[PDB]
């Protein structure tokens, strides 16, 4: 209907993360090699500090951002369900489990 | 998809499900009418 | 039962017969086990 | 699979049984008495 095996989910996440590129791409826009030793096989490729500095921030900041909307879920899911009795917390959450086997 | 596994005997954790969570269809047969009417029957007969 | 009830009937007043009769019906239990018992003698029974 | 006495012979047994208590000459046993004159001597050995 349904649930998505994890190629298929695979891939979507790739496109998601190329569009998000191109974007960075196209505001920078309106802003606006290989070396193997002789001595060891050992392989050297040249880098632009700019864009790793990018990379990192991107990987932060999307970890930041999924990070907190689960814990948003985390919040409501808590506050929502007040009908049957529970002793703690897990048991709510795991009552919450038996909503969703419904 | 497994469901959960509750069971009436054992909840170490503590975990409070509800009621519905912890908590036949064929009926009677013919011989049972048969008899009854003849015991019915017979008796009606005797006290007659 | 039945049949007790009625060969009950003839020596025995109904009332007793009847009590009698349905006092062998009735939930067995052995912890987790039990059933109704719906067809033979109860031999605890005082009476039985 | 239902009893296993059929009609016929349960109208049988019944009918042997009425015979007999004819042919003794027996009275139902009656209910006891709102008051009855052995009715204590009997409790007491009940219950002890």
């Amino acid at each position: 209907r349904g649930g998505i095996s994890y190629d298929q989910l695979a891939k979507l996440s790739y496109e998601k993360t190329l569009r998000n590129l191109a974007t960075q791409t196209q505001n920078s826009s309106k802003q606006d090699k290989v070396q193997k030793d002789t001595k060891t096989g050992k392989i050297t490729i040249a880098d632009d500090d700019k864009l790793v500095n990018k990379l990192a921030v991107s990987l932060q900041s999307e970890s930041k951002k999924r990070y907190e909307a689960r814990k948003r879920q985390m919040q409501n899911a808590k506050t929502l369900y007040g009908v049957e009795s529970f002793i703690n917390d897990k048991n709510k959450q795991f009552n919450e489990k038996l909503s969703r086997e419904s | 998809k497994i469901p959960a596994a509750v069971s009436n005997w054992k909840n170490p954790n503590g975990y409070t499900v509800a009621l519905e969570r912890r908590v036949e269809n064929n009926t009677i047969n013919d011989g049972f009418m048969k008899l009854s009417e003849a015991l019915e029957n017979a008796d009606k007969k005797a006290r007659q | 039962f039945t049949l007790l009830n009625r060969l009950l009937r003839l020596i025995v007043d109904p009332n007793i017969a009847d009590y009698i009769t349905a006092k062998n019906n009735v939930v067995i239990n052995f912890k987790d086990m039990s059933h109704v018992n719906k067809y033979g003698l109860i031999r605890g029974l005082k009476f039985a | 699979n239902g009893p296993e006495i059929t009609p016929e012979e349960a109208t049988t047994i019944f009918s042997v049984m009425v015979e007999w208590l004819e042919s003794r000459s027996f009275s139902p046993i009656p209910f006891p008495p709102l008051t009855y004159k052995n009715d204590t001597k009997i409790l007491v050995l009940a219950l002890e």
